[PDB]
C-alpha cells in the first residue's frame, strides 16, 4: 500500500473507508472530521465521471454524426438553453436525496437491488473511479487543443506510436 | 463611571480634595508621609472627570490620576 | 440601550453620543466586549470579504451603467471627438434648460461625461461591444455574491479558521506572491496575448472562438523549442491603426519602449511581456519561504540574524517577528505604507506613461486619474503612521523588544523629530522666502531680480534618460556612451523618440518654477512626516505627559493642568497632519494640473514665466482657469458646467462648516443645548414630545473628526469641481 | 382600516408603493418633470474650446 | 411531514395553529399573531374571489365573450363611472357587514350560516380540498395576466399552443 | 426603459425612509 | 544553441551542483526520505530542477535574439 | 422573458441549495 517504498505519511494510513491507497503528500487527509467528506467527494467526482467516460468513447464505435464541442448545443427537442430548468430540477431532486444523512452511500434515492460489495470490490470501484477521473481530464486536455476528434488519438497512436505524440503535433 | 486611581507618590497635602467640585475624594490615614494621610476616591460614581484634582497635586507626575471611562448621566454633568 | 451591542459601556450611556460612538468604534474590533484573539481574526477575515464583495459590486455597477446608459459602442468608432458617458441622469428637480444642457455626447437624455476614464481601460483590454460589458457586469455580480456568501460561511462554526491559521505568515506570503501575484499576472498575460493583443489588430476573440484562434501564427512552437524572439517578429508598425488590421503586425511579446503612434499609449505587446516577466519573478519569489516541505526560508531566522557588529543597530532586528506576527496595527501600518506609495507610483507613472489607448488625449480623464490616486495615496500614507502610532500603544512590548531597531527608534526619538523639524523649518523658510522675494520683484516691475535657481540635479537626470533639450550629453543624450550603445536594438529607440517629443508628459521640460515647487512638495512631505512620526514616537508619553499609553490612542486631553494639554493625544497628533497632508497633495496637484494646462493649451511659456512667483499661481491658475467654472449658471442661462459650478460652491460650504467644529469647541455648545433642553421642557404642547437619548454636545475627539471630515470633503469637492470643469470647460 | 402600529406600518408602506410605482409612468406630469419629455432641439456638442 | 422541501424545518411560529403548516415562510412573516390573524384571511380572500374569477374566465374565453382586458373598456350602458358609484357603494355594505366579523367573533371562511351552508359542510379532508384549490387559482391569475401580456392570443388556445410544440413554445420568450 | 423613473424614487425617497426608520427603531430598543 | 542538448545539460549541471558540492551548505507529515545518502528527495530535486530548467531556458533565449551583444 | 425565467428557475434550485446551506452549517 505504498506509492513508493519510502514512507507512509498519515494517521489515516490505518483508518480506511475501503478506498485506501496510501498517498497524501500535501496534508489533506489529516482532519478526522472531514475524511467523511473527502472520500465521498472523491467518490462522487468519480461516479459522475464514470457515466461521462461511458458516453465519450461510446460514440466512437457508435455514431460519428454528433461532433464533440458542438454536442453541447445541437437541435434538440427543447432548445439547449430552454432544457436547462429541467436540469436544474431533476438533477437536483436526486442529488438532495443522495445528500440525505450522508451515511456512507445511504440507499435513499440510489437503492441497489442485491449488491453491497463489502470486500475489495469497493476498492476496485475506487480504482476504477480514480482512473475514470484521469480518463475525463484526458478526454478534455488532449482533445481540448482543438486537434483530436471525439476520439482519434488512440487510433493515431496505434498507427504512429513513436510518431504522433504530445511533442509532435505543434500545429493548429 | 470614570476611573480615578491615586498612587503612593501622594504626600497628603489634601489639595485634590479641596479642588474636587463633586466630593469624589477624601483623606484616609496612611503612614507613608509626614502629614499621615493619603487620599481616596470612594465616590467615582459621581465623578465627571473634570480633572481639577490633578491640576492641584504638587507632586511631579501627578499622584491623583483620572481615567475617562464610560459616561453615565452623572458623569456627563446633566441637569436633564 | 441596545444599539452598541459591542460596547456595553456605551449601552449604559443615556446620552446622544451613544449613537455617535456606536458608529465610530464599531470597527475597532480590539476593544469590543468579550473579544478574544481567535474572535478578533475571524471578524477581520470576514470583513475583508465584505470589502471585496463591495468592490466587485461597485465594478459591476460601472460595467452595467456604461453598457446600458453609456455610448461605448459609439465611442469605439470615434474615440477622440465623442465624449464618454458615465450614467444617465434622472433628477426630477431639473428644469427644461437643465435637461437640454446636459444632453451631450450624442445621447438621448441627460448624461454625465465619465472622467474616471474606464472607457480607455476597457477599450484596450478588448471590450468593443456593449454585450461584452453586460457579461462582465453579470460575472462580477456573481463573483461579488460569492464573496458575500464566503464571508458568511467563514464565520459559521464548522468553517471558522483556527488561531494558528492566521499567524502562518509563511504559507500566506508563499501563496500570495506566487498565486495571487504571479499566477494572476500569468493569467493576465493570458488575457492580453489571447484576447487583448488580437483585438487591437481587428480580430474578434470572444468566448466562442478563443479555442480556434491561434494568438501567434506558429504558436507554442517557439516556447517549446526556445527561439522566443519568434514572438517578436512583426510587431505593430509605426503606422498601425488601433482597432483595425491596417498595418497590423503579428508579434505577441515585443519589447519596444515608448509609445504607440496613434493612441500615444503604451504598446500592448510590451505590456504583455511586462506582466509575463514579473509573473515569472513573483512565482520564483513565491518559492522562498519555508512552509511545510523542509525547504525555504524561516522568517524567524532572517530578521534576528541580521544584526550588524560594533553596535550599529542595537540588537539588530532581533525579536521583531513576534511583534509583526502578533500585532495587527504593525501589519496594517506596513501595508498602508506600501500601498500608499505604490498608489502614488500608479499616479506618477500614468500621466507620463499612459497605459491605455487614447489616454493623454482625453485631458479630463488624465486630470481625474492623477488627482484621484494622489489623494487616495495621501490618505493611505497618513494612515500608515496612524496605525503605526496605534502600534506603540496597543501592541508594543519593551520586554519583547529589548534593544532591537524598533526600540532604538524610541530611544533616539528626539533626534528623529528635531532633525525633521530642522528640515521642515529650513524648507519653509527658504521656499516661501524665495517666492516672496520673487513676488516683490514682480510687484516692483523688475522680474530680473528674481531668484531663479535652475533645477540642475533633475535636468541632469532627464539628460541621463535621453532628453537632449539641455545638452548635458551625459548618458543617453550621449550618443557615444555605453548605455546608449548597449540598447539600440533592445529597448531604446522607442523610448528616445518618446522623450524628445515635446508634447507628451514623458519627462517634461523643467525650469526654476519647478525648482521651487518640488522643494515645496519636499516641505509638505517632511512636515507631514514631522507631525506623524511625532505622533508615533510620542504616543507612549512625553515630558508633558509620561503615561500617555495608559489613556490610549484617542483621548481628548489630560486636563488644563500642567499648562494646558489641548491636542496632546496621538490621535490629535495624527489629525493635525491631515491638514498638512491635504495641503501637500494640494501642492502636488496644483503643480500637476497647471503645468499640464499650459502644456495642453500650448502656452508652455505661460507657466514658466508665472510659476516662479505666487501671484502667477493665483492670477494665472486659480483666477484665470475658473472663468468658465463659475459661469456654469448665471442669470443669462446655464450650461453643462453647472453641476460642477454648484459643487464648487458646495465644496466651499462644507469646508467652512468644518471651521465651525474646529474654531468653536465643545462647551460653548453644551451650554447652548442646555437652553434648548429648557426651552423644550417648558414649551406648551411640545412637552408631549420628549427624547430618549439625552441631547449632549459632540465630544472633543468627535469634534476633531466631524470638523476634519467637513474640512476634507469640502476640500475634495472644491478642487474636483475646479479640476473637471477647468479641464473639460476648454477641452 | 388601520388602528394598531403594524397595520399603520403596512398602510404607509403600501401607500409609498402605490405612489412610486405609478410616478414612473403615470404621475410624471408634462409640466413638472422635463426629463419625462421628448428629445428637444440640440445640445450634443463637444465640450468647447479645444479637445 | 413533507412541508415544502425536504430536510428543512418549519419555523417555530408554524405550529399548526392555522391548518397545514407547510413550512413556507422564508421572510419570517408569520411571527406576529396580530398580523397572523390577518394573513390567514389574506391567504383566503385573495383566493376566495380568484377561484371563481379563474373558473369564470376559463368557462367563458372562447364561447361568446371578448378578452377580460377588453371586457372592462367595452361600450356598456350608462358609463361605468356611474356604475362605479353602484359597484363600490354596494360592496362596501358587504365589507361593512364583515367589519364586525374580522375582529370580535367568527374568523371568516368557516362561519357556516344557514343560507351560506345550506347543506352542512364538514371537518378535515374537506378543509384541505378547499385550501388546495385556492393556491393554484391565485397562481392562475398572475399567469393569465402574463399569458395575455406575452401572447396576444386566447388563454384556452395557449394550452393547444404548448401541445403544438413543448420545446420552443414555452414561457421562455 | 421605465427603470430610471422608478428605482430612483425607491433609492432616494422610499428605501432610505425604511432605513431612516428601521435603523432608528433599532437604536432605542431597551436591552432585555 | 541546440534545442535538446542545452536544456538537458543545464538541468544535468544544476542537479549536480547541489548534489555533489552544495550538500552541507543547504542543510543549514513525513515526506523527507533520505534514500540518497544525504537527503536528495523530490523536494530538493524540484528546487534545483527549477534552477536547472530556468537558466537553461535563459541560455536558449539569449542565444536567439539574432545573437549576442555582450 | 427567456433569460429572466431561466435565471429565476435557476434561482429556485439555488435557493433550495441555500436551504441546505442554512441547515447543514448549524
Ligand atoms: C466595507 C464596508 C463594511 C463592512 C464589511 C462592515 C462589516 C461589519 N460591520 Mg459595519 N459599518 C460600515 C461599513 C462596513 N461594515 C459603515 C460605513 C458603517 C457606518 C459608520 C458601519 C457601522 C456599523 C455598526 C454600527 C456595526 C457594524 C457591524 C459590522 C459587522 C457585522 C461587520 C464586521 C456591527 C458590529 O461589528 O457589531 C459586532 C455593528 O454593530 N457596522
Ligand atoms: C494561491 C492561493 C491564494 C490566493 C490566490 C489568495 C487570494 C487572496 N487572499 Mg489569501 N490566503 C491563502 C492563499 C491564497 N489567497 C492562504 C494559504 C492563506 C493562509 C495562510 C491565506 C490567508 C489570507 C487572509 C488572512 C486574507 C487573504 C486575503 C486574500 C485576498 C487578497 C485581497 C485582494 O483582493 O487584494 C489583492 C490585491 C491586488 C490584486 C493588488 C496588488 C497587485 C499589484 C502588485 C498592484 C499593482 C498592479 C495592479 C493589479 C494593476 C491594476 C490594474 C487594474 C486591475 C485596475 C485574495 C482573494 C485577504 C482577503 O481579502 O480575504 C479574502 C485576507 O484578509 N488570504
Ligand atoms: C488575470 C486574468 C484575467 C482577467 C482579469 C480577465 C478579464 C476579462 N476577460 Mg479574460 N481571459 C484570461 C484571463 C483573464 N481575463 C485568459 C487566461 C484567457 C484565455 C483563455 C481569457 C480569455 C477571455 C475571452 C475569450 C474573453 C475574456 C473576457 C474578459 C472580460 C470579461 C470577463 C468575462 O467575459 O466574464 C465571463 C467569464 C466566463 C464566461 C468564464 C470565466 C472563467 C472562470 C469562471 C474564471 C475563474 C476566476 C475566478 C472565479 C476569480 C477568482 C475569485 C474566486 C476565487 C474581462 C476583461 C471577454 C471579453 O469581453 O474580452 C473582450 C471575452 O470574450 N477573456
Ligand atoms: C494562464 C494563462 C493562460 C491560459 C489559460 C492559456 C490558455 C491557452 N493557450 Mg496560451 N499563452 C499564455 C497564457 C495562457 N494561455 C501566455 C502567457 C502566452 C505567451 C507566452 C501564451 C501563448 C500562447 C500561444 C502562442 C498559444 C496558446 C494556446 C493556448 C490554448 C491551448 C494551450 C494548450 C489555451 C486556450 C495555443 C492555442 O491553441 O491557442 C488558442 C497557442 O497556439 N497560448
Ligand atoms: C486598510 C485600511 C484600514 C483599516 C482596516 C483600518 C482599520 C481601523 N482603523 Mg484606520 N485608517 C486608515 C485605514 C484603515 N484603517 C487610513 C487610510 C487612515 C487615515 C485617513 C486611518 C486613520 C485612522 C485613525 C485616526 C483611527 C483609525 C482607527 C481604526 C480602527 C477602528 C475603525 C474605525 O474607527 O472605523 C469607523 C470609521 C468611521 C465611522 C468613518 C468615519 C467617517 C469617515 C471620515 C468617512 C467620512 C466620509 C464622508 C461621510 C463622505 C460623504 C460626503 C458626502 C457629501 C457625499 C480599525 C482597526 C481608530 C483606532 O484604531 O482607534 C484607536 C483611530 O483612531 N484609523
Ligand atoms: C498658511 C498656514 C500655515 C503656515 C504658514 C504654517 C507654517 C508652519 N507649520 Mg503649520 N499648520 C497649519 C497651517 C500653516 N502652517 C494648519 C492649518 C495646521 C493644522 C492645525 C497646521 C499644523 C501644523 C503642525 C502640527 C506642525 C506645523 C508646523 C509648521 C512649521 C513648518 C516649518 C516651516 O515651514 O517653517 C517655516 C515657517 C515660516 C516661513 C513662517 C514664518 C514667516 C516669517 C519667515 C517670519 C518672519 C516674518 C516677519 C518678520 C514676522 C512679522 C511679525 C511682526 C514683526 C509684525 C511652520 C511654522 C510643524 C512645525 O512646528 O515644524 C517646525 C508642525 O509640527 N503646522
Ligand atoms: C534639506 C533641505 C533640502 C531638501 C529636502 C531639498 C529637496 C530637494 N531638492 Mg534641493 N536644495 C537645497 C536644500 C534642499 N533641497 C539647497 C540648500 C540647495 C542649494 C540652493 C538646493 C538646490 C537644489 C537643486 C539645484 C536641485 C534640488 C532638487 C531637489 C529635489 C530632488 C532631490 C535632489 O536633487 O537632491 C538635492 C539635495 C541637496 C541639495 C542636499 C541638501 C542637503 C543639505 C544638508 C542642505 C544644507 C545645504 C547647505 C549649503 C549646507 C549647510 C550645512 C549645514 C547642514 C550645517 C528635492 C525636492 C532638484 C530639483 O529641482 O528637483 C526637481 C534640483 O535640481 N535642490
Ligand atoms: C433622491 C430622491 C428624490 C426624488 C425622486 C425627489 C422627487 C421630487 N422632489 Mg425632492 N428632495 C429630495 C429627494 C428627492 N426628491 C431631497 C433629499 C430633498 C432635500 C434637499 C428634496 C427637496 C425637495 C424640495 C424642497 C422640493 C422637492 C420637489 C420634488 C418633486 C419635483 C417637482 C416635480 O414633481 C412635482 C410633483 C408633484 C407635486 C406631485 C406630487 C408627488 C408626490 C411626491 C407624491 C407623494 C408620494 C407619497 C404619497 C409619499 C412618499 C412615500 C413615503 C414612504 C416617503 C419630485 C416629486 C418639489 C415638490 O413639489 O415636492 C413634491 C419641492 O418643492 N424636493
Ligand atoms: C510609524 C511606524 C510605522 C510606519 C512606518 C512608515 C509609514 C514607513 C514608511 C516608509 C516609506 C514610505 C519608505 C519609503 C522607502 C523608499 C525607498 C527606500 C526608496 C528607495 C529607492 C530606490 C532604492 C531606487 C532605486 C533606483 C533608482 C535610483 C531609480 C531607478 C531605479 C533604481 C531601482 C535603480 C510602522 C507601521 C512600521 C510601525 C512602527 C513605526
Ligand atoms: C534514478 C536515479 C538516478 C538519476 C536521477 C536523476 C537523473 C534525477 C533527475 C531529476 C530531474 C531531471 C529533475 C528535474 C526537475 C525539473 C523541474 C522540477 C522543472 C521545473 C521547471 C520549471 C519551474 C520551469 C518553468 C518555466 C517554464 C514553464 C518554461 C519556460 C521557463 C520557465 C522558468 C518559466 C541515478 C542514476 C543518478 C542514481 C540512481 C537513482
Ligand atoms: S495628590 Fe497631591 S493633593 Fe491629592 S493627595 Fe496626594 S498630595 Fe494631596
Ligand atoms: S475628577 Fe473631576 S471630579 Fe473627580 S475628582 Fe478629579 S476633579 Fe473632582
Ligand atoms: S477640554 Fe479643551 S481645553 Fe479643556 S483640556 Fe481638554 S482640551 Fe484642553
Amino acid at each position: 500500500p505504498t506509492w513508493l517504498p519510502g514512507l507512509n505519511p498519515p494517521a489515516h494510513l490505518k483508518g480506511a473507508l475501503a478506498g485506501d491507497n496510501g498517498f497524501d503528500p500535501l496534508g489533506l487527509g489529516q482532519d478526522e472530521g472531514r475524511l467523511k467528506w473527502y472520500a465521498e467527494a472523491e467518490k462522487t467526482n468519480g461516479r459522475w465521471a464514470m457515466m461521462a467516460v461511458a458516453g465519450i468513447l461510446g460514440q466512437e464505435l457508435l455514431g460519428v454524426t454528433p461532433a464533440w464541442w458542438e454536442a453541447g448545443a445541437k437541435e434538440y427537442d427543447i432548445p439547449a438553453q430552454a432544457l436547462t430548468p429541467i436540469e436544474f430540477i431533476v438533477m437536483g431532486f436526486l442529488e438532495i436525496k443522495r445528500y440525505q444523512g450522508f451515511k456512507q452511500t445511504g440507499t435513499s434515492g440510489f437503492i441497489n437491488s442485491a449488491g453491497m460489495n463489502s470486500p475489495s470490490m469497493a476498492t476496485k470501484e475506487v480504482k476504477n473511479g480514480r482512473l475514470a477521473m484521469v480518463a475525463f481530464i484526458g478526454f478534455c486536455v488532449q482533445a481540448l487543443a482543438t486537434r483530436t476528434q471525439p476520439i482519434e488519438g488512440l487510433t493515431a497512436h496505434l498507427a504512429d506510436p513513436f510518431g504522433k505524440n504530445i511533442t509532435y503535433y505543434l500545429t493548429h | 463611571a470614570h476611573i480615578v486611581k491615586i498612587y503612593d507618590t501622594c504626600i497628603g497635602c489634601t489639595q485634590c480634595v479641596r479642588a474636587c467640585p463633586l466630593d469624589v475624594l477624601e483623606m484616609v490615614p496612611w503612614d507613608g508621609c509626614k502629614a499621615s494621610q493619603m487620599a481616596s476616591a470612594p465616590r467615582t460614581e459621581d465623578c465627571v472627570g473634570c480633572k481639577r484634582c490633578e491640576t492641584a497635586c504638587p507632586t511631579d507626575f501627578l499622584s491623583v490620576r483620572v481615567y475617562l471611562g464610560s459616561e453615565s448621566t452623572r458623569s456627563m454633568g446633566l441637569s436633564y | 440601550k441596545l444599539f452598541p451591542k459591542f460596547s456595553q459601556g456605551l449601552a449604559q450611556d443615556p446620552t446622544t453620543r451613544r449613537i455617535w460612538y456606536g458608529l465610530a468604534m464599531a470597527h475597532d474590533f480590539e476593544s469590543h466586549d468579550g473579544m478574544t484573539e481567535e474572535n478578533l481574526y475571524q471578524k477581520i477575515f470576514a470583513s475583508h470579504f465584505g470589502q471585496l464583495s463591495i468592490i466587485f459590486l461597485w465594478t459591476s455597477g460601472n460595467l452595467f451603467h456604461v453598457a446600458w446608459q453609456g455610448n461605448f459602442e459609439q465611442w469605439v468608432t470615434d474615440p477622440v471627438h465623442i465624449r464618454p458617458i458615465a450614467h444617465a441622469i434622472w433628477d426630477p428637480h431639473f428644469g427644461q434648460p437643465a435637461v437640454e444642457a446636459f444632453t451631450r455626447g450624442g445621447a438621448s437624455g441627460p448624461v454625465n461625461i465619465s472622467t474616471s476614464g474606464v472607457y480607455q481601460w476597457w477599450y484596450t483590454i478588448g471590450m468593443r461591444t456593449n454585450q461584452d460589458l453586460y457579461v462582465g457586469s453579470v460575472f462580477l455580480a456573481l463573483v461579488s455574491a460569492i464573496f458575500l456568501f464566503a464571508g458568511w460561511l467563514h464565520l459559521q462554526p464548522n468553517f471558522q479558521p483556527s488561531l494558528s491559521w492566521f499567524k502562518d505568515a509563511e504559507s500566506r506570503l508563499n501563496h500570495h506572491l506566487s498565486g495571487l501575484f504571479g499566477v494572476s499576472s500569468l493569467a493576465w498575460t493570458g488575457h492580453l496575448v489571447h484576447v487583448a493583443i488580437p483585438e487591437s489588430r481587428g480580430q474578434h476573440v470572444g468566448w466562442d472562438n478563443f479555442l480556434s484562434v491561434l494568438p501567434h501564427p506558429q504558436g507554442l512552437t517557439p516556447f517549446f523549442t526556445g527561439n522566443w524572439a519568434a514572438y517578436a517578429q512583426s510587431p505593430d508598425t509605426a503606422s498601425h491603426v488601433f482597432g483595425t488590421a491596417q498595418g497590423s503586425g503579428q508579434a505577441i511579446l515585443t519589447f519596444l519602449g515608448g509609445f504607440h503612434p496613434q493612441t500615444q499609449s503604451l504598446w500592448l505587446t510590451d505590456m504583455a511581456h511586462h506582466h509575463l516577466a514579473i509573473a515569472v519573478i513573483f512565482i520564483v519569489a513565491g518559492h522562498m519561504y519555508r512552509t511545510n516541505f523542509g525547504i525555504g526560508h524561516r522568517m524567524q531566522a532572517i530578521l534576528e540574524a541580521h544584526t550588524p557588529p560594533s553596535g550599529s543597530l542595537g540588537a539588530g532586528h532581533k525579536g521583531l517577528f513576534d511583534t509583526v506576527n502578533n500585532s495587527l496595527h504593525f501589519q496594517l501600518g506596513l501595508a498602508l505604507a506600501s500601498v500608499g506609495t505604490i498608489t502614488s507610483l500608479v499616479a506618477q507613472h500614468m500621466y507620463s506613461l499612459p497605459p491605455y489607448a487614447f489616454q493623454a488625449i482625453d485631458f479630463t480623464t488624465q486630470a481625474a486619474l492623477y488627482t484621484h490616486h494622489q489623494y487616495i495615496a495621501g490618505f493611505i500614507m497618513c494612515g500608515a503612521f496612524a496605525h503605526g502610532a496605534i502600534f506603540f500603544i496597543r501592541d508594543y512590548d519593551p520586554e519583547q523588544n529589548k534593544g532591537n531597531v524598533l526600540a532604538r527608534m524610541l530611544d533616539h526619538k528626539e533626534a528623529l523629530i528635531s532633525h525633521l523639524s530642522w528640515v521642515s523649518l529650513f524648507l519653509g523658510f527658504h521656499t516661501l522666502g524665495l517666492y516672496v522675494h520673487n513676488d516683490v520683484m514682480q510687484a516692483f516691475g523688475t522680474p530680473e531680480k528674481q531668484i531663479l535657481i535652475e533645477p540642475v540635479f533633475a535636468q541632469w537626470i532627464q539628460a541621463a534618460h535621453g532628453k537632449a533639450l539641455y545638452g548635458f550629453d551625459f548618458l543617453l543624450s550621449s550618443k557615444t556612451s555605453a548605455a546608449f550603445a548597449n540598447g539600440q536594438s533592445l529597448w531604446l529607440p522607442g523610448w528616445l523618440d518618446a522623450i524628445n517629443n515635446n508634447q507628451n508628459s514623458l519627462f517634461l521640460t523643467i525650469g526654476p518654477g519647478d525648482f521651487l515647487v518640488h522643494h515645496a512638495i519636499a516641505l509638505g512631505l517632511h512636515t507631514t512626516t514631522l507631525i506623524l512620526v511625532k505622533g508615533a514616537l510620542d504616543a507612549r508619553g512625553s515630558k508633558l505627559m509620561p503615561d500617555k499609553k495608559d489613556f490610549g490612542y484617542s483621548f481628548p486631553c489630560d486636563g488644563p493642568g500642567r499648562g494646558g494639554t489641548c491636542d496632546i493625544s496621538a490621535y490629535d497628533a495624527f489629525y493635525l497632519a491631515v491638514f498638512w497632508m491635504l495641503n501637500t497633495i494640494g501642492w502636488v496637484t496644483f503643480y500637476w494640473h497647471w503645468k499640464h494646462l499650459t502644456l495642453w493649451q500650448g502656452n508652455v511659456a505661460q507657466f514658466d514665466e508665472s510659476s516662479t512667483y505666487l501671484m502667477g499661481w493665483l492670477r494665472d491658475y486659480l483666477w484665470l482657469n475658473s472663468s468658465q467654472l463659475i459661469n456654469g449658471y448665471n442669470p443669462f442661462g446655464m450650461n453643462s458646467l453647472s453641476v460642477w459650478a454648484w459643487t464648487f460652491l458646495f465644496g466651499h460650504l462644507i469646508y467652512a462648516t468644518g471651521f465651525m467644529f474646529l474654531i468653536s469647541w465643545r462647551g460653548y455648545w453644551q451650554e447652548l443645548i442646555e437652553t434648548l433642553v429648557w426651552a423644550h421642557e417648558k414649551t406648551p404642547l411640545a412637552n408631549l414630545v420628549y427624547w430618549k437619548d439625552k441631547p449632549v454636545a459632540l465630544s472633543i475627539v468627535q469634534a476633531r473628526l466631524v470638523g476634519l471630515a467637513h474640512f476634507s470633503v469640502g476640500y475634495i469637492f472644491t478642487y474636483a469641481a475646479f479640476l473637471i470643469a477647468s479641464t473639460s470647460g476648454r477641452f | 382600516i388601520i388602528s394598531r402600529r403594524e397595520s399603520l406600518r403596512a398602510l404607509v408602506a403600501l401607500s409609498g408603493i402605490a405612489a412610486i410605482v405609478t410616478y414612473g409612468l403615470k404621475g410624471a406630469k408634462d409640466a413638472d418633470l422635463p426629463i419625462t419629455k421628448g428629445p428637444q432641439t440640440t445640445g450634443e456638442n463637444g465640450k468647447g474650446g479645444s479637445v | 411531514r413533507p412541508m415544502w422541501y425536504p430536510g428543512a424545518t418549519a419555523p417555530a411560529h408554524l405550529d399548526g395553529s392555522m391548518l397545514g403548516d407547510y413550512g413556507f415562510d422564508p421572510l419570517r412573516l408569520g411571527v406576529n399573531k396580530d398580523n397572523l390573524k390577518w394573513f390567514r384571511e389574506a391567504e383566503l380572500t385573495n383566493g376566495r374571489w380568484a377561484m371563481a374569477a379563474v373558473v369564470g374566465i376559463l368557462f367563458t374565453d372562447a364561447v361568446g365573450l371578448p378578452k377580460f382586458w377588453t371586457a372592462g373598456a367595452e361600450k356598456y350602458a350608462l358609463d361605468n363611472q356611474t356604475l362605479a358609484l353602484i359597484e363600490v357603494a354596494v360592496f362596501a355594505v358587504l365589507e361593512g357587514k364583515r367589519y364586525e366579523i374580522y375582529k370580535k367573533t367568527g374568523e371568516t371562511g368557516f362561519l357556516s350560516f344557514a343560507p351560506f351552508d345550506p347543506m352542512g359542510m364538514k371537518s378535515e379532508e374537506m378543509k384541505l380540498k378547499e385550501l388546495k384549490n385556492g393556491r393554484l387559482a391565485m397562481l392562475a391569475f398572475l399567469g393569465f395576466c402574463s399569458q395575455a401580456a406575452v401572447y396576444g392570443k386566447g388563454p384556452i388556445e395557449t394550452l393547444q399552443l404548448h401541445l403544438a410544440d413543448p420545446g420552443h413554445n414555452n414561457i421562455y420568450t | 426603459s421605465w427603470a430610471p423613473s422608478v428605482f430612483v424614487p425607491l433609492t432616494g425617497l422610499v428605501l432610505p425612509a425604511i432605513a431612516m426608520a428601521t435603523l432608528f427603531v433599532y437604536i432605542e430598543k431597551e436591552a432585555p | 544553441l541546440d534545442p535538446q542538448i542545452v536544456i538537458s545539460g543545464s538541468t544535468a549541471a544544476f542537479l549536480a551542483i547541489g548534489r555533489f558540492v552544495f550538500l552541507g551548505y543547504q542543510r543549514r507529515s513525513t515526506i523527507f526520505a533520505t534514500n540518497d545518502p544525504a537527503g536528495f528527495n523530490i523536494i530538493d530535486v524540484a528546487g534545483w530542477g527549477a534552477l536547472g530548467h530556468a537558466v537553461g531556458f535563459a541560455v536558449l533565449a539569449i542565444n536567439s535574439l539574432q545573437g549576442a551583444n555582450l | 422573458a427567456a433569460a429572466a425565467a431561466a435565471a429565476a428557475a435557476a434561482a429556485a434550485a439555488a435557493a433550495a441549495a441555500a436551504a441546505a446551506a442554512a441547515a447543514a452549517a448549524a
